[PDB]
RNA sequence: AUAGGCGGCG
């Protein structure tokens, strides 16, 4: 009826953002934040966010709020996002009359001079403004996200607005390929074309900066650091990338102090969590280095104590957040470096049932499961279960090469216990044609194969 | 044992990647039931 | 969206 009419306006409710209702608090919480600390030209677009999550909550008059305080503050066409979600939020509720009220306003500002009349209306702004709630919702909007802002700069190419979103969402792509072998820097030079068309904005220099730290240009990322941390322009989140920087240089400390005063204006960023969970992992690394695994007195004193903090940090971290993979993962690594094999295990089980985005981290999960399995839980065939499963993912890897590595290892641990075994000599002959060894590979096969006869 | 002479005859050719997808189907039958997980790698 | 210590007859 009207519900046709719903379906064609371009607002949240019909963009069909990937909200999972576990990483419903920790969205919130990151709208909430924005509004507050981040400087951007148009705070429009995440009051109208705000709004539909406040919907998914089931607080609808709440989300009636924030979009009297989105309309409070409406170039106006962004206006029809708060229009169309006005129009669904008074049909939900059961004010048809007012929905409908809404509705026509988005026609009659839809006919100067829109090719869809009705509802739809096709400018770069509401593209952007798509582009931005997916960027929001989670990694797995970001290649629709990247599409959207991609669209607008298609037709133009020196729009300042989606040049930022389209760098943004280039850059944690980027993110998620770190891992694999040949990964490249597409993002660099967008962020430079950012950068250059938004002068002002330190979200964005600080993103360039640990691009260029990435691709082994400290000097000039220290500079965008640098720069950025002088201007008011979004310091908390500067806060965050300029502590990655300083850590991944090796300045912890330094480090630890900006995220600790950026976690007083953001309490609950599970992003700070596991960052300063970071700092305090390489703190104990460092440590751990410096008194050859042998820490006594003081230093076991401040090893332990790192050792809790870390754990603090990244329990707080999926607390918040339970899809946290990453942060799981450390987690359940913590807690194998403090001899907790139950809260280890606990986490290694959670990480199991998860759908990553990032098809590596699943490699990972098993890589390090695995380990768990040889060394600490003393289970050779369960090692070899998931060093199997992270080498059965396609994706090449350092964490899957580690994986050949370490089955490689403990097949030839047991071929020198007991060398005549179908199964060890089959798996020594895969690990070989894993490495591009085939000589070897067809050598331990037909050996297999031969003891098979034999056997019978 | 037709697959390990399959085998054999990529491997004299210098078909190593067929000779190894060759005795991979047999060993994955002999395999299949092994905890690993092996058998059914081969299999695939 | 928040990556890389060393990795086992160490
Ligand atoms: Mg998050
Ligand atoms: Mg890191
Ligand atoms: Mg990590």
């Amino acid at each position: 009826q009207v519900k046709d009419s719903l379906e064609q306006l371009r607002c949240h409710f019909t963009w069909e953002l990937s909200i999972d209702d576990d990483e419903m608090p920790d969205l919130e919480n990151r709208v909430l934040d924005q509004i507050e600390f981040l400087d951007t030209k148009y705070s429009v677009g995440i009051h109208n966010l705000l709004a539909y999550v406040k919907h998914l909550k089931g607080q609808n008059e709440e989300a009636l709020k924030s979009l009297k305080e989105a309309e409070n503050l409406m170039a106006n066409v962004r206006s029809l996002v708060t229009w169309g979600n006005f129009a669904w939020m008074y049909y939900h509720m059961g004010r048809l009359a007012e929905a409908q009220t809404y509705l026509d306003k988005v026609e009659n500002i839809c006919k100067k001079l829109s090719n869809p009349f009705r509802y739809r209306m096709e400018c770069p702004e509401i593209d952007c403004e798509e582009g931005w709630a997916l960027l929001k919702c989670g990694g797995k909007n970001y290649e629709r996200a990247k599409a959207c802002f991609e669209k607008v700069l298609e037709v133009d190419p020196e729009n300042p607005e989606s040049s930022a979103g389209y760098a943004i969402s280039a850059y944690r792509l980027d993110g998620f390929k770190l891992a694999t072998k040949n990964h490249k820097p597409f993002s660099l030079l967008p962020l430079r074309q950012a950068v250059r068309l938004n002068p002002d904005n330190g979200y964005i220099k600080v993103l360039l900066a640990l691009k260029l730290q990435d691709e082994g240009q400290e000097a000039e990322g220290e500079k965008y650091i640098e720069e950025a941390l002088a201007n008011m322009s979004s310091q908390t989140y500067v806060f965050r990338y300029a502590a990655k920087f300083y850590r991944r240089k090796g300045s912890v400390d330094k480090a630890l102090e900006l995220l600790k005063k950026a976690l007083q204006e953001t309490p609950t960023s599970v992003l700070l969590h596991h960052q300063i969970g970071l700092c305090y992992k390489a703190q104990m690394i460092q440590i751990k280095e410096a008194t050859k695994g042998q820490p006594r007195g003081q230093n076991r004193e401040k090893l332990d104590k790192m050792i809790r903090s870390a754990i603090f940090h990244f329990e707080s971290a999926v607390e918040k957040k339970p899809t946290f993979e990453v942060a799981h993962l450390d987690l359940a690594r913590m807690y194998i470096e403090a001899g907790n094999h139950r809260k280890a295990e606990e986490n290694f089980q959670k990480l199991l049932c998860m759908k990553p985005v990032v098809e590596e981290t699943m490699q990972d999960i098993h890589f390090h499961y695995g380990r768990f399995q040889e060394f600490q839980k003393k289970s050779d065939v369960n090692a070899i279960i998931h060093y199997l499963k992270a080498i059965k993912i396609e994706q090449a890897s350092l964490t899957r090469d580690k994986s050949i590595n370490s089955l490689k290892k403990l097949v030839l641990r047991k071929l020198r216990r007991k060398a005549l075994d179908l199964e060890s000599l089959s798996l020594l002959g895969f690990v070989y044609k894993l490495e591009g060894n085939m000589n070897e590979a067809l050598e331990y096969y037909e050996r297999a194969l031969r003891l098979a006869a034999d056997f019978e | 044992n037709y697959w390990y002479l399959q085998g054999l005859i990529h491997k004299q050719n210098g078909d190593l990647l067929q000779a190894a997808k060759c005795y991979e189907k047999e060993l994955g039958r002999l395999l299949r039931d092994a905890p690993s997980g092996i058998g059914s790698i081969f299999l695939s």
